[PDB]
RNA sequence: GUCUACGGCCAUACCACCCUGAACGCGCCCGAUCUCGUCUGAUCUCGGAAGCUAAGCAGGGUCGGGCCUGGUUAGUACUUGGAUGGGAGACCGCCUGGGAAUACCGGGUGCUGUAGGCUU
RNA sequence: CAUAGCGACGUCGCUUUUUGAUCCUUCGAUGUCGGCUCUUCCUAUCAUUGUGAAGCAGAAUUCACCAAGCGUUGGAUUGUU
RNA sequence: CCUCCCGUGGAGCAGAAGGGCAAAAGCUCGCUUGAUCUUGAUUUUCAGUACGAAUACAGACCGUGAAAGCGGGGCCUCACGA
RNA sequence: GUUUUAUCCGGUAAAGCGAAUGAUUAGAGGUCUUGGGGCCGAAACGAUCUCAACCUAUUCUCAAACUUUAAAUGGGUAAGAAGCCCGGCUCGCUGGCGUGGAGCCGGGCGUGGAAUGCGAGUGCCUAGUGGGCCACUUUUGGUAAGCAGAACUGGCGCUGCGGGAUGAACCGAACGCCGGGUUAAGGCGCCCGAUGCCGACGCUCAUCAGACCCCAGAAAAGGUGUUGGUUGAUAUAGACAGCAGGACGGUGGCCAUGGAAGUCGGAAUCCGCUAAGGAGUGUGUAACAACUCACCUGCCGAAUCAACUAGCCCUGAAAAUGGAU
């Protein structure tokens, strides 16, 4: 049996709203940066953010993207924080003016820096905007429970990708 | 002047014993818990049946009384009085408190309501659990008939649901009814009384050199 | 645990080595879910339950399904199952005919939701088993059991309710 | 209605250990506490004199002043929506040294180390420790043996 | 391989009984003039060196008790978070993570620092 | 002769025609007991209609069912209910 | 009453209870007055105000013991007043 | 108001009582005594039989104010430049010592020594408030309460909007004025937007059916209604059910007696004929007698029976103006 490495790069889709959340998942969740629903971001998996995914667990609905949903991802909707502004990556410039110090100058470079988790991943990422995606066209199953109880919260292994088809 | 069960039927209130700092309890409904020929020996009764609670809630010390008696009585009546022994594994442990008000036309003579309510001693009950044995009997092989009958008549009693189980032990031991003749026949189990004493292969040569001999 | 058309899964796995065996051992599973994320859940579930293992604590090395050998061939199946009822848990034993056996195993889903009230989470399916027709107990299984079977369809209702919704003819149910 | 009790509820936190009661052993005494070093507080109940309060114990704090059986220790407290940093004098049998401090000096002291010796052999290495990563691919190998089937086992009432 | 003095951890070291102990040592032992305490030189203090390993002490033994450490109990009990799950309720099941304790069955029975002796 | 008719020890309920418990509404006020008068409603049926059962021979009585159509009174004492 | 043996405290420590304690903190003797004179800091309640109580020091003058030391009241948690 | 990696802290849940402290059930084995005593022992209970107390090894059941053991959740600290490492100086503190400690002065080290996110620090003046209430869960008093009192988080108060017909708190989601698209929770016979799908598989008939969190009504106990399931049993050596026979002798067995003869009661369950028969499951006779059963056989020729279990339905199930999925 060949067992493949554990995926490294994980999509976090905020599924529920802001009204009554306890304090932990509040933080939490604002340490993801997802603070609407149908925010989504990039997550470098390890333990220490694995354990935070398991405290917003209700909350959010994440997965491990394919190449083709980041390249969606980023190019549909990529925006970056620039000057603290949210400016939509309409050219090459405005990555390379603040990730060209890391070799990052081309939505290439961020969509291949994000994807294969490189060593300025965290730089990237937060560079880029949270995503602001849109409501799952078809709908959700069941966005109160987990998705392995037929619902739609919790970590769906690859069906994020399906998941972000519907919804960007 | 008993409340009805329904008042104190759950486990609503932590464990109250009668401690030194819960006096004045009246004793308990039922004294006697085993009947039947308690001499008999282990090989005598080798059919074990219990009755299992299914709920966890409070039993009365009435209702275990009522219970005993009722077993009894057709434990008797069917397989004599020297051909069964029974154990009430149920305890009236826990103290039920009462707030008595005045039962008169009347609620300035110093009813005060709600003030002060902490209670008198009403009575005591037995706290079971899910799974836990209210009663056992150990007779014959052959009347095992006879002693789901009787635990059958026992349970309406009591105020929640109960099963009838007959148990894979023999008797009131601890061990598997298959294996307790070659237990006894090896001597890892000496008969004494109603009991069975586990004999480990561990301690002095002189405990194993007085058995054997 | 919801459900769907469910399909059967061949889930492998093990603990994770440490310095107490190197090589652990490996334990294979029949999982019916309706997809393989439920199906790995499924089967930490029943290793968990079985063994003393855990999700953190091992890993799943294989989780592929498994196609059934012969779809185009009706056949019987027993299945052995355990659920919780309201009152209690019980073992039974459930025959069903159909071509696959996650076809057969959604069957008894289905059956079991519709005469003991019993919900998916609660049903545990421990063996699955085509069986000959000579060895099967159920009647209402057994009564297909014939070279010349052989019955109409007496009491035919239109289904075509509302195309048209108005007509002059009233509809016949024999044919 | 509770009381303000020094020692309210200290019960269990003040008692001895199971079978460890008696002569305090001499040690504890022995050993060597200086300005500014991380300590834990404890409070054992066999010495009645220098206690801390029940709200320090199990507290941590670094050492300031040191005197002939006690030591000054400065320990953050919470008190409603705000911490403050009282100063605690505490007899040594009711501190012990914080062994999280001693891991940090020698994990200091082993990359400044390392940070020599790399220099010294040119080759760059990594001291920031990193959480543990996702496991990487590997082959597991079943040595011709098929894996065990598992099945659930069917339900019966035990006792 | 051991002992003595002072110890650190404070039963893997304790408790009961039995066996063995070469050489130093530690003791038991002899005595009350002095020092010093007593109802009593029993204890304490002092001055000794005839005898003895009988005892303490050291080592070993016991299908020994205890203690220490494992397995089982048991992924059980319990439990963080979740559901417009079930049930009249009592309560229970599932998802997401964590995870015990008896009984029962094994193994072990002090380690060591400083200073100074004995052991061909 | 357990169960025609009853039902100890226990135990499960219902009702809001008792009395409590509480204090949610009302203190810029909802006139506070009983009787009289008058209408309507409930059934957990006293009688009457139709029935079943008896330790129903008849007579009388008792238990139960469908059942509230109809009726359920005149007085002494007491403010009384 | 006298003697031996076992005795982890199952006694005692003023009192309520809890904690603590064995060549102890208990019992009996001997000598004593640290239950004395002072300044600050700190803990407890806390608003980080006070009182009360307490802890660690520092400076005197002492007590005790061969000495190390210990002692500025009571083994600790209460026993009090602008 | 976060995790990770180290490192401490705790005594709740659980568990335990053949571990301490309390509570507590039942036998078993021993041998002393102001235990009762014990039948023939006074005579040296010549004896040893029982019951006590006591001890020993077990055994049932427990604890908010018990505990060896002991979670989950939780609380503190650390994760560097105020650090590390070299030298040197000061001290009235400490002291065998160039000792220890503290301070001070120079110098060299940047891989900025976990993850993630965020711009931080600091001062002055200051209103209103100081009746709260509700929900999940934990929890005290109380029979309980839309009762009284706490812990945690969220909410209502201060909040509109979609859904729950209706509703301060439930579920979804929080709000500038609009257009388009899509959803949540919830729905899609008609009211009323949307299943006018040739939806799938079953269950259920109610002469009080049932119909969706909070929530707005029900239990124990029953059913030969029906549907699944578990365990056991019988059967071509002919089951089951029907129809038809035998159902005895001793013995009208013993002790009960005024009759109890098999059946008003106490013990025991023999034998043989065999096809079987209980010296009796019931009716009953004053009593006899006469019947019935369990037991066997005949006719009948293929499957049948029993005890449980849990789904829907039914009984249980009664209130007042006429009425509420
Ligand atoms: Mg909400
Ligand atoms: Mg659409
Ligand atoms: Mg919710
Ligand atoms: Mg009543
Ligand atoms: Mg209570
Ligand atoms: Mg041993
Ligand atoms: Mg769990
Ligand atoms: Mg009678
Ligand atoms: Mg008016
Ligand atoms: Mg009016
Ligand atoms: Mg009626
Ligand atoms: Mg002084
Ligand atoms: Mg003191
Ligand atoms: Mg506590
Ligand atoms: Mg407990
Ligand atoms: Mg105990
Ligand atoms: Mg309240
Ligand atoms: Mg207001
Ligand atoms: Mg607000
Ligand atoms: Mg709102
Ligand atoms: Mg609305
Ligand atoms: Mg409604
Ligand atoms: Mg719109
Ligand atoms: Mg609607
Ligand atoms: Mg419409
Ligand atoms: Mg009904």
């Amino acid at each position: 049996f060949y067992v493949p490495a554990e995926p490294k790069l994980a999509f976090v889709i905020r599924i529920r709203g802001i009204n009554g959340v306890s304090p932990k998942v509040r933080k939490v969740l604002q340490l993801l940066r997802l603070r609407q629903i149908f925010n989504g971001t990039f997550v470098k998996l390890n333990k220490a953010s694995i354990n935070m995914l398991r405290i917003v667990e209700p909350y959010i609905a994440w997965g491990y993207p394919n190449l083709k949903s980041v390249n969606e991802l980023i190019y549909k909707r990529g925006y970056g924080k620039i000057n603290k502004k949210r400016i939509a990556l309409t050219d090459n410039a405005l990555i390379a003016r603040s990730l060209g110090k890391y070799g990052i100058i081309c939505m290439e470079d961020l969509i291949h820096e994000i994807y294969t988790v490189g060593k300025r991943f965290k730089e990237a990422n937060n560079f880029l905007w949270p995503f602001k995606l849109s409501s799952p066209r078809g709908g959700m199953k069941k966005k109160t429970t987990h998705f392995v109880e037929g619902g739609d919260a919790g970590n769906r292994e690859d069906q994020i990708n399906r998941l972000i088809r519907r919804m960007n | 002047g008993r409340r009805p069960a329904r008042c104190y039927r759950y486990c609503k209130n932590k464990p109250y014993p009668k401690s030194r700092f819960c006096r004045g309890v009246p004793d308990a409904k039922i004294r006697i818990f085993d009947l039947g020929r308690k001499k008999a020996k282990v090989d005598e009764f080798p059919l074990g049946g219990h009755m299992v609670s299914d709920e966890y809630e409070q039993l009365s010390s009435e209702a275990l009384e009522a219970a005993r008696i009722c077993a009894n009585k057709y434990m008797v009546k069917s397989c004599g009085r020297d051909g069964f022994h029974m154990r009430v594994r149920l305890h009236p442990f826990h103290v039920i408190r009462i707030n008595k008000m005045l039962s008169c036309a009347g609620a300035d003579r110093l009813q005060t309501g709600m003030r002060g309510a902490f209670g008198k001693p009403q009575g005591t009950v037995a706290r079971v659990h899910i799974g836990q044995v209210i009663m056992s009997i150990r007779t014959k092989l052959q009347n095992e008939e006879h002693v789901i009958e009787a635990l059958r008549r026992a349970k309406f009693k009591f105020p929640g649901r109960q099963k009838i189980h007959i148990s894979k032990k023999w008797g009131f031991t601890k061990f598997n009814a298959d294996e307790f003749e070659d237990m006894v026949a090896k001597k890892c189990l000496i008969p004494d009384g109603c009991g069975v004493k586990y004999v480990p292969s561990h301690g002095p040569l002189d405990k194993w050199r007085v058995l054997h001999s | 645990k919801a459900s769907g058309t469910l399909r059967e899964y061949k889930v492998v796995g093990r603990c994770l080595p440490t310095p107490k065996c190197h090589t652990p051992p490996l334990y294979r599973m029949r999982i019916f879910a309706p997809n393989h994320v439920v199906a790995k859940s499924r089967f930490w579930y029943f290793v968990s339950q079985l063994k003393k293992m855990k999700k953190s604590s091992g890993e799943i090395v294989y989780c592929g399904q498994v196609f059934e050998k012969s779809p185009l061939r009706v056949k019987n199946f027993g299945i052995w199952l355990r659920y919780d009822s309201r009152s209690g848990t019980h073992n039974m034993y459930r025959e069903y005919r159909d071509l696959t056996t996650a076809g057969a195993v959604t069957q008894c889903y289905r059956d079991m939701g519709a005469r003991h009230r019993a919900r998916a989470h609660s049903i545990q399916i421990m063996k699955v088993e085509e069986i000959a027709a000579s060895k099967c107990r159920r009647p209402a299984v057994k009564q297909f059991h014939d070279s010349k079977i052989k019955f109409p369809l007496p009491h035919r209702v239109l289904r075509r309710q509302h195309k048209p919704r108005f007509t002059t003819k009233r509809p016949n149910t024999f044919f | 209605t509770n009381t303000k009790g020094k020692r309210r509820g200290t019960r269990y936190m003040f008692s001895r250990p199971f079978r460890k009661h008696g002569v305090v052993p001499l040690a504890t005494y022995m050993r060597i506490y200086k300005k500014g070093d991380i300590v834990d507080i404890k409070g054992m109940g066999t010495v009645q004199k220098g206690m801390p309060h029940k709200c320090y114990h199990g507290k941590t704090g670094r050492v300031y002043n040191v005197t002939q059986h006690a030591v000054g220790i400065v320990v953050n407290k919470q008190v409603k929506g705000k911490i403050l940093a009282k100063r605690i004098n505490v007899r040594i049998e009711h501190i012990k040294h914080s062994k999280s401090r001693d891991s940090f000096l020698k994990r200091v002291k082993e990359n400044d180390q390392k940070k020599k010796e790399a220099k010294e052999k040119g080759t760059w290495v990594q001291l920031k420790r990193q959480p543990a990563p996702p496991r990487e691919a590997h082959f597991v190998r079943t040595n011709g043996k098929e894996p065990e089937l598992l099945e659930p086992i069917p339900y019966e009432f035990m006792a």
